[PDB]
RNA sequence: GGCCUGCU
RNA sequence: AGUAGAAACAAGGCC
């Protein structure tokens, strides 16, 4: 007998069993090398989805931009961006008619938000392209480098505070003539202004890795910080409306998109009587960002913010208009071997443009002599669509608007359907009173996507009765089926800290039992098996064992030493004392009645030298990215204790000719402790204002000497000592 | 009316007030006489606070210049000449120290003697009316408030005064110095009254320069400006254009369903070539167990002296010889590794005590097997541009190989029952609660299922030799490691045993990148002749190294005793996936505590022991030539359970997207089965997308062989 | 005094002298988020291969006065080699070990009363009285709950002043607190935490934490109370409901 | 899928009987007093022998060649796949 | 041969 | 050689 498990779907249906259909116990796919020809690939495919556009040429930026908009109608069922103004237009009319007021009131807590927010928002992102330094750093370190070399050109609006003031010096950044920037190999450098207005234009591209569900690699995109706060203004105001649709699951999590689809599948098969006939489509769509183009972005807003002031018109319509003149940096480049002489090289992309094309194989030669017309400056134009989802919202909304079109309002036949859209995959509830009427309607939704830049991916999706579907690997089968297979990644060391790790790993299992119907002997066992690897992966055994470890000398003195050994913690190789019930307690306040005093002061020591807290932001939050889906932050229930250490940094910095930054990265962190040490709430409340650092430092010196006298531990002489030392600070920043 | 700050105010005031002016926002060129009067407030507020010391007493010491000394205290301290966060942040200090009411408004100054506030106001009306204008500004205030006026008169309530009265002549002085001055200047025009509140702004976003013809680029084809598209955009209404351009639209733009039926699928096609060979890190179905019989648990005790010990087990070695060779290598180096392992082996017990991890030397022998120095040297392109063999690295579609019986046997054999317990669990709470102790019986009743099979024995076979590999290469990372391959179990008797398959030699792990490779060779005892099957050892170099007598009815078998050697590598993700294959067992019994519930679901009560018991109920978990074979939940335990550590020990992207593109149309095809009336847009390209991942992995092959056995047992 | 005399120390010298000079408070944040080091992509991947290193976690410049050097045997505690971008230096993680049988002690008798939330859940766990368990089909219906158990029916931004006047009584500013609820809770939260030393920011973040209402959205059956959505994992599953009352009731 | 057996009925001790159940497949039983028996898919215990499964995948039918009967076979077969209704056997 | 780094 | 698979590892750089 040959065993099969597949066979096993033939007494258990195929949902009620989907879990055994996800391989997410093994390493998922990586990529090596570098993504210049993913991202080659995906420029070429993205001009020629497009290719009976009209081309022109960018007076301002010199690059060849192709503008499909209004252009020939599709005559055949392959992927089309050739999306219609007046078709859009008219989707965003009918989407404001069946919901009134919805443009208008987010428009208002848009304009809200635009002129009250501040600069530091743009500090909390991930990766951004500082063009300062033409690399991907964090978004932090890029805003200040993009900052200090606008106050060295000039541009000092900033300095209110405000984004929009920020925003209102990046566009004034565009009319310059020459700037200034810096680069250590320190060497100023002069950038023209064509040379500046495709830094601020550019992308960088990367491949994306530990992506579960596909054969081959993709590549992503990461925008600089002069156009992040327009996408950051953009997508406020697509979030604020998509909050006001039901039809949309983008801005929800995912339980919530489980009771959306639940209800619309409800509403549509349940009003349905039994002449109608109901059928679901499970719908992804093929090249989705490839062919959303930017201009179409820009005729959805502006007709969004119709009626309002223009100066929020204006602010809200740059985004696209950047966009639209996007550009793509082709990658990290290409590294060939030489066998006969036994060595590597490694060229940049930014020489595709002219290095010879002998060294490339076939595919590779005719991409790069495909790509060759676009490339301006070591990077390619990519005018005709989006790169990599970052107006995830606006195509939601437009996603959106299409399946609202067919209220049966609109279809003015009996067909008529409903759905789910989020941004590359929807469902669709289609109801006809026959067939006939059922393919006329898919048939016209079809087209009438098509007429939108929207195509359907016909490999990847398909049609059946309402009861039984999927929707972003959740699958619906009468009611939702947990998979559990998705989360499985999910279930060693998160790799925070050893207490940080221990909670989160307890909340997991707790969490993916209350929501994917996780087992009670299955959670018990993964309580086991995750214990088993924490205590394999910190070296801290249970102490009355003999592995010896390079840290099971001072973890069995410390056994030995303790009285009440049940309440030590498994960082320190005690016991494990959790359960099912058990599973949202902190281990150290499940231990604090067994713990010894001593050991109890010795672990909870404020003055222990590894615990560090930075801001209110990054106290008990860790980000740990799921597996199929973006990154992620979740909230851990965690004491502080002496476990609470953070763990060491790269320290590969040191080779390298930017190895200043750690000198500055030092400076910077002695300043703002001394700061926090003379301002106590800088970390939980960000100071704001427009004083300098010494002023007020040395003002409350002046006072709180002053007041401490009138009731501590200073005295006269202390008191006159600290004030003529704060004169002699003040002379000391006069020179 | 600036001219007179020009001219007549000290440095500090002027600046000071310059940035209170830039405090609230307002620009100094449209309004200048607000900056005068603030700044003569100002300019009041130092003069009344300076020349003013106080000593431990009261009756504050006054020198027209302090003298040096610690008795430098001033009498009054200043409130304004801060910025507004400053001025709350002294006077909740004050308030908290001083222990009186916080007020709502921005006093001037403090002072010890009354402890308490001032807020001097000098306005061009005179004080009578100003006074008690900011008092009913100001609600149930104790801090006293005291006010000049330009003719020269002083008033305050209680009657108070806080200071000597020559200072007040001072402050008159300078009032009507301003105010005979002025009459040089010339400004009561306006002096009098100049502010009257005014607050308010416009936003100013203004798109200009170069950025608007960026706008003017970004538009449908036929638009010339932004102006414009705009101007369209609001006059623009809908009039049935969507329906005009659906109905101009060719009809070949179609989404056309194509019906599902019980003869539309076509099973998967394999892909054809050499037969499919090994990619294990270890051996599976081949592995052989030299014991100890030792009481130590899984991490209690030393590996090298386990590893001896068990050797010293086995009598009957011989100097060995080659068998089968690498047919890409050089086999004679893996023979002299070998030899090279036994003589250092014996160099460590003949020494006082066994090393923790011991280091190997690095002779030619093993620099060949763990691939050193091999990596070409990296230069600058500038330098080498003329070589014609210089070229980019090799990027194809890999090799084409078809699927070979052995992973189906072996697959057969990871799935049956074992004479040992493989899985030793940590400890747990103990159970308090009903809902925990059913729970444990059904944890213990998996356990007892799972812990005697091949599959767990490879879970820990994986999950040691990666953390051990791993950690090595953390460690010495330069320097070549001896590992011996050991697995602990427990007998039926209950009698604990350790096993030793072999020995891995990690070599040179300086590892940057998560893809970055580290290099090993591997060698297993095993008593499988590979001349039977050579094809699944296309990478393996096979010694004869002994014989082995196993008792058995048949006199005695003395079989050949023959040694599994290769050149393996790994990497820092693939080490820590491998660490992780305990999760495999989660997976498996996750699954099959679903099928419990949703049946005692039913049935209202739990339905475990009976299933693991009665055994009545059976799935299909394989097919023989007479037909499907179903067995019971145990045999799905260990089915699944052999799946996930398959899925984890061959795991690949090939995998992940036969897996996606296959559920897929498992998906649709349950959709057929269940009379859903299933329809597709386009089959074929969903074949062509399943058929791509299928290239040469033995796993995803046998995959696609499971999956056309099951849909020729389906659609019937 | 000292705090004044490091700030005199750093003017000295001309590059963080320019850095306090041309560097305005609102800019604080920017250059403190200031860092070469990127955000870990795979955390669980390198925890396990950095603590295969000696010397992998990082500790302050103190410990290198409170903890010797070596351990009896002479196995390093710590290394005098600071940190990449910090001036922290990296230690072994038996520095932490040792820190917990021969580091000083103090008395963590207000640690429960600083982390209420968690020792509340202790509490009301400890004296639970569970049931049978009845094996019957879960109608689980997703609806919007609130989580935590101790909201004191304040907002983040609601409670966030009264946080700052609890711990940080001289950074309020204008704001004074007008409802009474809010004065009581500051008075009580005051008086209790009077001479607490963990950390400021930690109060202000557990503080923040008990008195914020939060709100989830979680397949429910039954229940619907704070204190009993705490232990829904507990409670209700598949196909089994498991009677329990905590110890609050 | 819908099943019906066929060749039931009341036999003499020690004869033989040929079901048939028209559509992995089997036969399982059911005496007036009981719940139900497996027969065949492999052959239980009490039936080893005695009785044969077999299947024309080409006419959609499982068989079960029943031979020297005993008044303890008394029971309604059923065929299943999905339940047939069962066909009342009488020894 | 000596020393530096391991996500920069 | 080996790992691996649309590009890489099989140490890097600095003296």
């Amino acid at each position: 007998m040959d065993v099969n498990p597949t066979l096993l779907f033939l007494k258990v249906p195929a949902q009620n069993a989907i879990s055994t259909t996800f391989p997410y116990t093994g390493d998922p796919p990586y990529s090596h090398g570098t993504g210049t020809g993913y991202t080659m690939d995906t420029v070429n495919r993205t001009h020629q989805y497009s290719e009976k556009g009209r081309w022109t040429t960018n007076t301002e930026t010199g690059a060849p931009q192709l503008n499909p908009i209004d252009g020939p109608l599709p005559e055949d069922n392959e992927p089309s961006g050739y999306a219609q103004t007046d078709c859009v237009l008219e989707a965003m009319a009918f989407l404001e008619e069946s919901h009134p007021g919805i443009f208008e009131n987010s428009c208002l807590e848009t304009m809200e938000v635009v002129q009250q927010t501040r600069v530091d928002k743009l500090t909390q992102g991930r990766q951004t392209y500082d063009w300062t330094l033409n690399r991907n750093q964090p978004a932090a370190t890029a805003l200040a480098n993009t900052i200090e070399v606008f106050r060295s050109n000039g541009l000092t609006a900033n300095e209110s505070g405000r984004l929009i003031d920020f925003l209102k010096d990046v566009m004034e950044s565009m009319d310059k003539e020459e700037m200034e920037i810096t680069t250590h190999f320190k060497k100023k450098q002069r950038l023209n202004k064509r040379s500046y207005l495709i830094r601020a234009l550019t992308l960088n591209t990367m491949t994306k890795d530990a992506e579960r569900g596909k054969l081959k690699r993709r590549a992503i995109a990461t925008p600089g910080m002069q156009i992040r706060g327009f996408v950051y203004f953009v997508e406020t105001l697509a979030r604020s409306i998509c909050e006001k649709l039901e039809q949309s699951g983008l801005p929800v999590g995912g339980n919530e998109k489980k009771a959306k689809l639940a209800n619309v599948v409800r509403k549509m098969m349940t009003n349905s009587q039994d002449t109608e006939l109901s059928f679901t489509i499970t719908g992804d769509n093929t090249k989705w960002n490839e062919n959303q183009n930017p201009r179409m972005f820009l005729a959805m807003i502006t007709y969004i913010t119709r009626n309002q002031p223009e100066w929020f018109r204006n602010v809200l319509s740059i985004a696209p208009i950047m966009f639209s003149n996007k550009m793509a940096r082709l990658g990290k480049g290409y590294m060939f071997e030489s066998k006969s002489m036994k060595l590597r090289t490694q060229i940049p992309a930014e020489m595709l443009a002219s290095i010879d094309l002998k060294y490339f194989n076939d595919s590779t030669r005719k991409k790069i002599e495909k790509i060759r017309p676009l490339l301006i400056d070591g990077t390619a134009s990519l005018s005709p669509g989006m790169m990599m989802g970052m107006f995830n919202m606006l195509s939601t909304v437009l996603g959106v608007s299409i399946l609202n079109l067919g209220q049966k309002r609109y279809t003015k036949t009996t067909y008529w359907w409903d759905g789910l859209q989020s941004s590359d995959d929807f469902a669709l509830i289609v109801n006809a009173p026959n067939h006939e009427g059922i393919q006329a309607g898919v048939d016209r939704f079809y087209r009438t996507c098509k007429l939108l830049g929207i195509n359907m991916s016909k490999k990847k999706s398909y049609i059946n009765r309402t009861g039984t579907f999927e929707f972003t690997s959740f699958f619906y089968r009468y009611g939702f089926v947990a998979n559990f297979s998705m989360e499985l990644p999910s279930f060693g060391v998160s790799g925070i800290n050893e207490s940080a790790d221990m909670s989160i790993g307890v909340t997991v299992i707790k969490n993916n039992m209350i929501n994917n119907d996780l087992g009670p002997a299955t959670a018990q066992m993964a309580l086991q098996l995750f214990i088993k690897d924490y205590r394999y992966t910190y070296r801290c055994h249970r102490g009355d064992t003999q592995i010896q470890t390079r840290r099971s000398f001072e973890i069995k003195k410390l056994w030995e030493q303790t009285r009440s050994k049940a309440g030590l913690l498994v960082s320190d190789g005690g016991p494990n004392l959790y359960n099912i019930r058990n599973l949202h307690i902190p281990e150290v306040c499940l231990k604090w009645e067994l713990m010894d005093e001593d050991y109890q002061g010795r672990l909870c020591n404020p003055l222990n030298p590894f615990v560090s807290h930075k801001e209110i932001e990054s106290v008990n939050n860790a980000v740990m990215m799921p597996a199929h889906g973006p990154a992620k932050n979740m909230e851990y229930d965690a004491v502080a204790t002496t476990h609470s250490w953070i763990p060491k940094r790269n320290r590969s910095i040191l080779n390298t000719s930017q190895r200043g930054i750690l000198e500055d990265e030092q400076m910077y962190q002695k300043c703002c402790n001394l700061f926090e040490k003379f301002f106590p709430s800088s970390s939980y409340r960000r100071p704001v204002g427009i004083s300098s650092m010494v002023e007020a430092m040395v003002s409350r010196a002046r006072i709180d000497a002053r007041i401490d006298f009138e009731s501590g531990r200073i005295k006269k002489e202390e008191f006159a000592e600290i004030m003529k030392i704060c004169s002699t600070i003040e002379e000391l920043r006069r020179q | 009316m600036e001219d007179f700050v020009r001219q007549c105010f000290n440095p500090m005031i002027v600046e000071l007030a310059e940035k209170a002016m830039k405090e609230y926002g307002e620009d100094l060129k449209i309004e200048t006489n607000k900056f005068a009067a603030i700044c003569t407030h100002l300019e009041v507020c130092f003069m009344y606070s300076d020349f003013h010391f106080i000593n431990e007493r009261g009756e504050s010491i006054i020198v027209e210049s302090g003298d040096p000394n610690a008795l430098l205290k001033h009498r009054f301290e200043i409130i304004e000449g801060r910025d507004r966060t400053m001025a709350w942040t002294v006077v909740n200090s004050i308030c908290n120290t001083t222990g009186a009411e916080k007020p709502k408004f921005l006093p001037d100054l403090y002072d010890y003697k009354e402890n308490r506030f001032i807020e001097i106001g000098v306005t061009r009306r005179e004080v009578h009316i100003y006074y008690l204008e900011k008092a009913n500004k100001i609600k149930s205030e104790k801090t006293h408030i005291h006010i000049f006026s330009f003719t020269g008169e002083e008033m305050a309530t209680k009657a108070d005064y806080t200071l000597d009265e020559e200072s007040r002549a001072r402050i008159k002085t300078r009032l009507f110095t301003i105010r005979q001055e002025m009459a040089s200047r010339g400004l009561w025009d306006s002096f009098r009254q100049s502010e009257r509140g005014e607050e308010t702004i416009e936003e100013r976003f203004e798109i200009t320069g170069t950025m608007r013809r960026l706008a003017d680029q970004s538009l449908p084809p036929n638009f010339s400006s932004l102006e414009n598209f705009r101007a369209y955009v609001d006059g623009f209404e809908p009039n049935g254009y969507i329906e005009g351009k659906l109905s101009q639209m060719s009809k070949e733009v179609n989404a056309r369903i194509e019906p599902f039926l019980k003869t539309t699928p076509r099973p998967l096609r394999l892909p054809d070539g050499p037969p499919c060979s090994q990619r294990s890190k270890f051996l599976l179905m081949d592995a052989l167990k030299l014991s100890i019989e030792d009481p130590s648990h899984e991490g209690e005790g030393i590996p090298l002296y386990d590893a001896i010990k068990c050797m010293r087990t086995f009598f009957g070695w011989k100097e060995p010889n080659v068998v089968k060779p690498h047919e890409k290598g050089i086999n004679p180096n893996y023979l002299l590794a070998w030899k090279q392992v036994l003589a250092e082996l014996q160099d460590i017990e003949n020494e006082e005590k066994i090393p923790k991890t011991k280091n190997m030397k690095k002779t030619s022998q093993l620099k060949w097997a763990l691939g050193e120095n091999m990596a070409p040297e990296k230069v600058d392109f500038d330098d080498c541009k003329d070589v014609s063999d210089l070229k980019q690295y090799d990027s194809d579609e890999p090799e084409l190989r078809s699927l070979a019986s052995w992973i189906q046997s072996e697959f057969n054999k990871a799935c049956e029952l074992t004479d040992s317990s493989w899985i030793e669990l940590d400890e747990i709470g103990e159970d308090v609660a009903p809902i925990e102790h059913i729970a444990s019986m059904r944890r213990n009743y998996f356990t007892a299922e799972v812990s005697h099979c091949r599959a767990t024995e490879y879970i820990m076979k994986g999950v040691y030799i990666n953390t051990a590999l791993l950690n090595a290469s953390c460690a010495a990372m330069d320097d070549f490691q001896l590992i011996p391959m050991i697995s602990k179990c427990r007998t039926k008797e209950g009698r604990r045993k350790t096993n030793l398959y072999g020995f891995i030699i990690k070599g040179r792990s300086h590892l940057r990148n998560d893809t970055d490779v580290v290099n090993f060779v591997s060698m297993e005892f095993s008593l499988t002749d590979p001349r039977l099957e050579p094809h699944k050892w296309e990478k393996y170099c096979v010694l004869e190294i002994g014989d082995m007598l196993l008792r058995s009815a048949i006199g005695q078998v003395s079989r050949p005793m023959f040694l599994y050697v290769r050149t393996n590598g790994t990497s820092k993700i693939k080490m820590k996936w491998g660490m992780e294959m305990r999760r495999c067992l989660l997976q498996s019994l996750q699954q099959i505590e679903s099928m419990i519930e949703a049946e005692s679901s039913v049935k209202e009560k739990d339905m475990t022991k009976e299933f693991f018991e009665n055994k009545s109920e059976t799935w299909p978990i394989g097919e023989s030539p007479k037909g499907v074979e179903e067995g019971s939940i145990g045999k799905v335990c260990r089915t699944l359970l052999a799946k996930s550590v398959f899925n984890s020990l061959y795991a690949s992207p090939q995998l992940e997207g036969f897996s996606a593109e296959s559920r897929k149309l498992l998906l649709i095809v349950q959709a057929l089965r269940d009379n859903l009336e299933p329809g597709t847009f386009d089959l074929g390209g969903l074949y062509e997308a399943i058929e791509e991942c299928l290239i040469n992995d033995p796993w995803v092959l046998l995959n696609a062989s499971w999956f056309n056995s099951f849909l020729t047992h389906a659609l019937r | 005094m000292e705090r004044i005399k490091e700030l005199r120390d750093l003017m000295s010298q001309s590059r963080t002298r320019e850095i306090l000079t041309k560097t305005t408070v609102d800019h604080m944040a920017i250059i403190k988020k200031y860092t070469s080091g990127r955000q870990e992509k795979n955390p669980a991947l390198r925890m396990k291969w950095m603590m295969a290193m000696k010397y992998p976690i990082t500790a302050d410049k103190r410990i290198m006065e409170m903890i010797p050097e070596r351990n009896e045997q002479g196995q390093t505690l710590w290394s005098k080699t600071n940190d990449a971008g910090s001036d922290r230096v990296m230690v072994s993680p038996l520095a932490v070990t040792w820190w917990n049988r021969n580091g000083p002690t103090t008395s963590a008798v207000h640690y429960p009363k600083i982390y209420k939330t968690y020792f509340e859940k202790v509490e009301r766990l400890k004296h639970g009285t569970f049931g049978p368990v009845h094996f019957r089909n879960q109608v689980k219906i997703r609806r919007r709950v609130d989580i935590n158990p101790g909201h004191a029916d304040l907002s983040a931004k609601e409670a966030q002043d009264v946080i700052m006047e609890v711990v940080f009584p001289n950074e309020v500013g204008a704001r004074i607190l007008t409802s009474e609820s809010q004065l009581t809770i500051t008075k009580e939260k005051k008086e209790e935490l009077q001479d607490c030393k963990i950390s400021p920011l930690m109060v202000a973040y557990m503080l923040e934490r008990e008195l914020v209402r939060k709100t989830r959205f979680l397949p429910v059956a039954g229940g619907t109370s704070s204190v009993y959505i705490e232990v829904l994992h507990l409670t209700q599953g598949t196909c089994w409901e498991q009677m329990y009352t905590p110890g609050g009731e | 899928v819908q099943l019906q057996e066929s060749g039931g009925g009341l036999v003499q001790p020690g004869g033989s009987l040929r079901l048939s159940c028209a559509a992995a497949m089997g036969w399982y039983r059911q005496v007036p007093g009981k719940e139900r028996e497996l027969v065949a898919t492999n052959f239980a215990d009490s039936a080893r022998g005695r009785f044969t499964i077999s299947r024309g995948n080409a006419k959609n039918t499982v068989y079960l060649q029943m031979n020297n009967l005993k008044p303890e076979d008394t029971a309604v077969y059923y065929c299943w796949s999905t339940w047939g209704q069962g066909t009342q056997v009488t020894v």
